[PDB]
């Protein structure tokens, strides 16, 4: 049981890193005046790939 | 003599290989073509 909750904990921090990478990848965007990622969001699909 | 009972499952023997050869299908290539077309469209297809 303790192994179960701890493995749940590592997967939880893993999804935490997922969301952290999402915010970190969108932040350099932060709605730049250029507003273009033809090679990153169209390819890497980090976040809200609906747009670009 | 009821000892030798055979179910619906049976050994196709050499012909087994034949059906194993027949089982090969072109679904893989058709799926590949669909994926290729949908991506080359993804230039204009984003999330729909």
């Amino acid at each position: 049981s303790v192994a179960s909750f701890v493995l749940l904990s590592m997967v939880g921090t893993a999804v935490g890193m997922c969301v952290c990478a999402r915010r970190r990848c969108i932040t350099p965007y932060e709605l730049t005046p250029g507003a273009t990622v033809p090679f990153l969001l169209s390819l890497l699909c980090c976040v809200r790939t609906t747009k670009a | 003599a009821s000892h030798t009972t055979l179910g619906v499952q049976d050994i196709s023997t050499t012909a087994m290989s034949w059906v194993q050869k027949i089982t090969g299908g072109v679904g893989l290539i058709v799926a590949v073509a669909a994926l290729i077309l949908i991506v080359v469209l993804c230039v204009s297809f984003s999330r729909h």
